[PDB]
């Protein structure tokens, strides 16, 4: 039945994370959920270095219901890397008992976005199509136990102000309109792997421009990202956007907006389904701080995919609670309340 | 930041 909430922590407006649990009795981490990924992993008690003795770590052999498979793994992420072994145990969100669920034991991890992480691990939420070593993701295996009832979504709200109380929430196994304001509106997904799907445009119309900008001019891809925390897009158009909002790059991954001008920045609107989804610039620039200094960093960023797609992450998903149906193969977009 | 798998 359902449905279970999910509650999140909200670190800086760049990860969310929330507790899980395996085995028997229970053993506590803190994973993303990852909308972009569809693998759970932990770190291994098998595992010594720095990385795995300041996170916490799975120890099988002090979980009775834990189930040996052995094959190896290895995943690529953008901002990391993980591969060490596949085991079986009992996987606990809230009130959900989920049985026999696939997890990755964690040996070798890459990336500083992994390394020094607040969380434990990844819990992937994307199609299986996608899993590596083929194993069954955590809500394919709540579908499979019938948890969620009739209902076979789960619904992303994700808190935008760092400063308040609550992070985020994954329910799984149902829509809480207590995040939303006005009506959903749905997109269908097209290539199931991840939650991906067809947008109309994107655009940005500055008061103080004689020009818009027009990018993904013909259409373009998407996705909807909960483990990326800024809007990905083809270089190229994001490049342009970029300059037409006076964004500027000479190192690093990101463009960097002057901190004294924000407020003379426009909306930039993604058009999804032929409805307008705005976000200002209180929405799309993120407050980072790096070698000692505050910057104030654009919230696009070119990144190159197979075939070129924008991901939707969290700059996007905050404003726009969001619905990710199984049922009907199909993504929601609300404004969130 | 971060971006999730390839």
């Amino acid at each position: 039945e359902g449905p279970y909430p999910e509650p999140l922590v909200n670190l800086l407006d760049v990860v969310y994370y929330g507790p899980i649990s395996i085995g028997t009795p229970p053993q506590d981490f803190q994973v993303i959920f990852d909308t972009g990924s569809a693998n759970l992993w932990l770190p291994s008690s098998k595992c010594t270095t720095k990385y795995c003795l300041h996170h916490h770590r799975y120890d099988s052999s002090k979980s009775s219901t834990y189930e040996a498979d052995g094959r190896n793994f290895t995943i690529v992420y953008g901002s990391g890397n993980v591969e060490g072994f596949i085991s079986k145990d009992v996987c606990r969100i809230g009130s959900a008992k989920v049985s026999g669920q696939p997890l990755g034991e964690a040996l070798v991890v890459g990336g500083e976005s992994l390394l020094e992480a607040p969380f434990d691990g990844i819990l992937g939420l994307a199609y299986p199509s996608i899993a590596v070593d083929g194993v069954v993701p955590v809500f394919d295996n709540m579908m499979k136990q019938g948890l969620l009832g009739e209902q076979n979504v789960f619904s992303v709200y994700l808190n935008r102000d760092p400063s308040s109380k609550e992070g985020g929430e994954v329910l799984f196994g149902g829509i809480d309109h207590d995040h939303y304001k006005g009506s959903i509106t749905y997109v269908p997904v097209t290539a199931k792997g991840y939650w991906q799907f067809h947008v109309d445009g994107v655009k940005s119309v500055s008061a103080s421009k004689s020009a818009p900008e027009l990018l993904c001019k013909d259409g373009c891809e998407a996705i909807a990202d909960t483990g990326t925390s800024l809007i990905t897009g083809p270089p190229e158009e994001v490049d342009s956007l970029n300059q037409y909002l006076g964004g500027t790059k000479t190192e690093g991954g990101q463009y960097l907006l002057d901190c004294d001008k924000l407020e003379s920045l426009p909306n930039v609107t993604f058009t999804i389904s032929g409805k307008e989804f705005s976000l200002r610039s209180k929405d799309y620039v993120l407050k980072v701080n790096q070698q000692g200094q505050t910057l104030c960093v654009s919230g696009f960023m070119g990144l190159e995919m197979p075939q070129p797609l924008w991901i939707l992450g969290d700059v996007f998903l905050g404003p726009y609670y969001t619905i990710f149906d199984r049922d009907q193969d199909r993504v929601g977009f609300a404004e969130v309340a | 930041x971060v971006v999730x798998a390839x």
